[PDB]
């Protein structure tokens, strides 16, 4: 809690106001299809 | 000190609503008319000397 | 920080939720005065 972040930040420059405490973060998602893998088994119950 | 049960006892009503700068924006319907009102009173206070 | 006054703390998330009940606030009760009372403004007498 004693880090604080920064960023692009969203607002603007014109900053005529009364909000200074920009602390600003982001979150970042990333996306991957990648092919992962296997694993089948048998239904122990009524067959099928 | 503990009261009651699992929320802020203060729901609020609102007008027209939404943030823009981050910063927090509503009003009622009368924010956009107090600019032309004020000049018919006005107008009218003038003619009335 | 690490300030575990709890006034201080407190007071320091009221004041730090006031400088928007500022900007705004500051038209919104107003529009509770050109209605609830005159609409001319700043002038007495």
């Amino acid at each position: 809690a004693d880090d604080i972040p920064s960023f692009q930040n969203p607002n603007d420059w014109v900053f005529p106001w009364l909000t200074q405490d920009t602390i600003q973060i982001a979150e970042f998602y990333e996306v991957v299809e990648k092919k992962e893998t296997a694993f089948i088994y048998q239904d122990p119950v009524t067959g099928e | 000190q503990l009261i009651a049960g699992e929320h802020i006892p203060i729901v609020p009503v609102f007008g027209e609503w939404g943030f823009v700068e981050d910063k927090e924006v509503y009003e009622g319907v009368v924010r956009l008319t107090k600019d032309g009102q004020r000049l018919r009173n006005m107008i009218m206070s003038f003619n009335a000397d | 920080e690490n300030r575990l006054e709890s006034i201080l703390s407190r007071f320091d998330a009221d004041w730090t939720a006031s400088d928007e009940a500022r900007r705004e606030a500051k038209n919104d009760l107003f529009f509770s005065r050109v209605s609830q009372w005159d609409d001319w403004l700043s002038q007495y007498t």
